[PDB]
């Protein structure tokens, strides 16, 4: 039971991964701007694709009866993810960066066809970082006529240290300060963002409030003045987000109109008129919050999306990575480490199966879908 | 347990159908409420539909008197879009929806005889009222004589 | 009263440029704001600009954005409308309308003119091809056949189809002309009569066209 | 984009047009009545004051999200298309005119005569083929027209064109034309119409064979 229980675990993460991954490519084809996902996707499918052969060898505990091109191949392949993956969420992380600190600057490099070279750029340098595996691929003269298919140092006494750090520090290490480095400038700035709109929209209740009040055609003019430069204030400002340039700023054409329009008739005197022609901002300010929020709610989710898409990577294989940096002190494993470094593992694989989930989870439209289902099939 | 059960079961396609909420498919309609009435009188027709919300398509009514073709009788379109009748029926007929028991009427008024016939129902597939009709009930055969 | 008069439309081939006038008459037109509004033909009112000419403020449409440059002449009391890089979509009718306070275009447009045609299509002006619609040899003998005439890839609207120069009226529907892809309009005017007459009642359609100053007229027989 | 809605009512209804907005309509919405030919004519403005030349029987609603047009006593003049002026919404343009709910007299319903025209003589030595397929005095206006050709359906190659409602008889009328070269004209020889509509039980075919 227990010898015949890891290889059962395994075969779990590969057949949630695979239709996991698979309905999330179905549904961004029919959140993150559709290719690092599409992107991260392969990199699962590809890596789920050459699982069941290294199971295979877990059963025959040290049997490649495949092929010595296979073992290069599929070694590479299952070292290959670590690299390609966080150097995918590190893009994705650098992409939406770009978009909201330097959105002036980045334009042109938010390009369809821009991004689909950096993915083969970043698969060309997975491959680049990955030499060792290439070079230390051959089959381990196993007793016998079975050969194993593992890693074979030079000096694997003195050679390992080098190894782990390698893949610890560009895989884990690096990725992981450059991520967290910029979700922190992002959401220092989306929150500055978000309290300055609404700081500038108090500048027009306040001041909208005076010109009913306004009894001269002086306080109406200086009170438009206050709206007029809070409102182009507020339309500069539009422009330190990505999913908030795009629709917030052609209403600040009307916006800014009408205020010149309540201002010149207020210069002419015609200070009835300029009241009037004010009270018509109160449907602009209505229709202000109305996309506001709305904005505000969708700017949150692809956030939130982003982040807990890359938080899972980090998170499912933080508990692996200290157990293999620990290993580095204490050479000689025990009982209790076995069963903690096949459970780290365990979790880590595990990263085939929540990214999918935690992404459809997240949808709101697509989590409804499935509700419905369910009552329909119970009946 | 088995009748009161049955008709929860039939309940609970009512509650189905209301969860699917949309195109589905195989509705399935019944006839009932005809009988011998003498000219001038007044009868009243009704068809249960089951499988599918039919507040969102409209519910037509034909005739087809022996050695006759099926001509038209009333539509009842979806509320707000009013209820037409052919030329015969103008006046005296008149056909009303139910969306709450998805059922429909054809409440009819000074009948003569010549309106002896079977008034087959139909449910418009299209949602546009294009006419595209794919279903129809059995028939209730309706015969005015004194 | 307020009146809205224009002018300007016509004939223009696609990236030509084309400039509608709104004059305006019984009110000034700085203290107010003129919108244009244009309805393809079959379409529903579309919006297209606006100006405000005490203030200067500038509206558009995204579809025209960039396209067209509305302004105004408070010393000839007009409004324009500067068309440039002019599509096919750009067929429409064009209104310019006002609202009662210059500020109240959300509380409606009280006041519109009659409308200009603007015709965009890079065809030439072409005479119609016409062609007859049989009526049925086998047809019932005691009701009703229609014939007619199909008249075929003309340019520019519209030819006035009559039937025995007038004398035949009734039945006779003159179907509104479709726009086919190759740009020259088409329509049928077909006429249903008694299957008694075919034999003897003689039926000629007398398709007029003015622009090409084409008159034609058409024997249609079983 | 969407075509103008269809509203059968007679002299004498009362009618409720209804438009429906994306957020919460505050007397925003102004109703402008356009008869075939002309220009639009304002109804009622600010949503529930009356304009000055409209009788108190036009008189504009507001329930939730929707807004309504209430016509206590429909008269012959007022049968025309009616648009809704929907209230602004951040980003859109200045003012955006909903789709139109057209009124239209309500008459018992007609089946639609089906015509079919075979291409003549004349016709077929200008290289292009042409069949018309003629629905003669139908009521309602809603119907379908199917193009087969050697019983296989057509699509994209046909055009449609339906007259307006006719004075006299309250009528319509519509005509199909299928557009095809000589070449391909002479690879068939069975050309039908199928003709569904609301007064129809089952469909009308008509068909010709070339030659
Ligand atoms: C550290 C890390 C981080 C991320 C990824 N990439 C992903 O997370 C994808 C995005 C899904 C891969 C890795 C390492 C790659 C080198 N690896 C060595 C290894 C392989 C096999 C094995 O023994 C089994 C053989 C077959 C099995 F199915 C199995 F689960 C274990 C022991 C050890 C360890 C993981």
């Amino acid at each position: 039971y227990i010898n015949i229980i890891m290889p059962s675990v395994f075969g779990t993460i590969c057949l949630l991964g695979i239709i996991g991954n698979s309905t999330v490519i179905f549904a961004v084809v029919k959140n993150v701007p559709d290719i690092f996902i599409i992107n991260l996707s392969v990199v699962d499918l590809l890596f789920l694709l050459g699982m069941p052969f290294m199971i295979h060898q877990l059963m025959g505990n040290g049997v490649w009866h495949f092929g010595e091109t296979m073992c290069t191949l599929i070694t590479a392949m299952d070292a290959n993810s670590q690299f390609t993956s966080t150097y995918i969420l590190t893009a994705m992380a650098i992409d939406r960066y770009l978009a909201t600190v330097h959105p002036i600057s980045s334009t042109k490099f938010r390009k369809p066809s821009v991004a689909t070279l950096v993915i083969c750029l970043l698969w060309a340098l997975s491959f680049i970082s990955i030499t060792p595996v290439w070079l230390y691929a051959r089959l381990i003269p196993f007793p016998g006529g079975a050969v194993g298919c593992g890693i074979r140092l030079p000096n694997p006494d003195t050679d390992l240290y080098w190894f782990t750090l390698y893949q610890f520090f560009l895989a884990f290490a690096l990725p992981f300060v450059v991520i967290t480095a910029a979700y922190v400038r992002i959401l220092q700035r989306m929150k500055r963002q978000l309290a300055d709109l609404e700081d500038n929209w108090e500048t027009l209740n306040d001041n909208l409030k005076v010109i009913e009040k306004a009894d001269n055609a002086a306080q109406v003019k200086d009170a438009l003045t206050k709206m007029r430069a809070a409102a182009l204030d507020a339309q500069k400002a539009s422009g330190s987000g990505s999913p908030e340039m795009k629709d917030f700023r052609h209403g600040f054409d009307i916006l800014v109109g009408q205020i010149d329009d309540a201002l010149k008739l207020a210069n002419e005197g015609k200070v009835k008129e300029a009241q009037a022609a004010a009270e018509q901002l109160k449907t602009t300010r209505n229709a202000y919050i109305q996309k506001y929020l709305l904005i505000r709610l969708r700017t949150k989710r692809v956030t939130r999306t982003a982040i807990a898409i890359c938080l899972v990577f980090f998170v499912c294989w933080a508990p692996y990575y200290v157990l293999q940096l620990t290993q580095l002190s204490i050479s000689r494993p025990t009982l209790t480490f076995v069963y903690l470094y096949n459970a780290a593992i365990s979790l880590g694989y595990a990263n085939s199966c929540l990214n999918p989930f935690v992404y459809i989870v997240l949808c709101e439209t697509f989590r409804k879908r499935l509700v419905l289902s369910v009552k329909i099939a119970a009946l | 347990e088995i009748a009161a059960l049955e008709k929860e079961i039939a309940a609970l396609e009512k509650e189905i159908a209301a969860l699917e909420k949309g195109s589905g498919s195989q509705v399935q309609l019944q006839e009932s409420g005809g009988g011998l009435v003498q000219p001038g009188g007044s009868l009243r027709l009704s068809c249960a539909a089951s499988g599918r919300t039919i507040s969102r398509y409209a519910m037509s009514w034909f005739r087809q008197a022996p050695g006759k073709e099926r001509e038209f009788v009333a539509v009842a379109r979806r509320s707000g879009d009013g209820a037409f009748y052919a030329d015969s029926v103008q006046g005296r007929f008149t056909v009303s929806r139910d969306d709450a028991k998805n059922t429909v009427y054809l409440q009819m008024n000074s009948l003569k005889p010549e309106d002896t016939a079977v008034y087959y129902c139909a449910i418009d597939s299209d949602t546009f009222y294009s006419g595209s009709y794919d279903y129809w009930g059995q028939g209730t055969q309706v015969t005015v004589s004194s | 009263e307020v009146q809205l008069v224009e002018s300007g439309g016509g004939l223009v081939q696609p990236g030509g440029s084309l400039r509608l006038s709104c004059a305006a008459s019984g009110f000034n037109i700085y203290y107010s704001s003129m919108h244009w509004v244009r309805q393809a033909p079959g379409k529903g009112l579309e919006w297209v600009a606006s100006i405000s000419p005490y203030s200067g403020s500038t509206y558009y449409a995204d579809s025209v954005k960039g396209r067209f440059t509305i302004s105004a002449d408070t010393s000839k009391n007009t409004a324009y409308l500067q068309m440039n890089s002019l599509r096919a979509e750009d067929t429409a009718v064009y209104y310019c309308a006002r609202p009662w306070y210059p500020w109240s275009y959300w509380s409606g447009l009280d006041y519109w003119g009659q409308g200009t045609l603007v015709t965009v299509s890079s065809a030439s002006t072409k005479g119609p091809s016409v062609f007859p619609l049989a009526p049925s040899s086998k047809s019932t003998s005691g009701g009703t056949a229609a014939l007619g005439c199909l008249v075929k890839d003309y340019f520019p609207e519209p030819v006035t189809v009559s039937w025995n120069s007038g004398a035949l009226t009734s039945g006779v529907h003159t179907f509104p002309a479709v726009l086919q892809s190759s740009g020259l309009y088409s329509l049928s005017s077909v006429v249903t009569v008694p299957s008694s007459s075919l034999g003897t009642q003689t039926y000629i359609c007398n398709v007029n066209h003015k622009p090409s100053n084409t008159k034609v007229d058409k024997k249609v027989e079983p | 984009t969407q075509s103008p809605s269809s509203l059968s009512a007679s002299v004498g209804d009362r009618v409720t047009i209804t438009c429906r907005a994306s957020q919460s309509v505050s007397s925003a919405v102004a109703w402008y009545q356009q008869k075939p030919g002309k220009a639009p004519k304002l109804l009622i403005y600010s949503a529930s004051s009356l304009y000055s030349g409209v009788p108190s029987r036009f008189s504009g609603s507001r329930s939730g999200t929707d807004f309504t047009l209430t016509i206590s006593s429909l008269q012959p003049e007022d049968f025309a298309t009616y648009y809704c002026q929907q209230p602004w919404s951040w980003g859109s343009a200045l003012i955006t005119f909903g789709q139109g709910t057209k009124v239209e007299i309500k008459r018992t319903v007609a089946a639609p005569s089906v015509f079919i025209f075979p291409p003549s003589d004349s016709q077929l030595k200008s290289g292009t083929a042409s069949v018309v397929c003629l629905l003669n005095n139908f009521y309602p206006r809603e119907a379908k027209v199917q193009w087969k050709v050697d019983n296989a359906l057509q699509s994209g190659n046909s055009q449609e064109s339906v007259t307006e409602q006719d004075s006299k008889d309250s009528t319509y009328s519509l005509s199909s034309t299928l557009t095809l070269s000589k070449a391909d004209y002479e690879k068939h020889k069975v050309y039908a119409c199928e003709v569904t509509h609301q007064g129809l039980s089952s469909p009308v075919t008509k068909s010709f064979n070339r030659g």
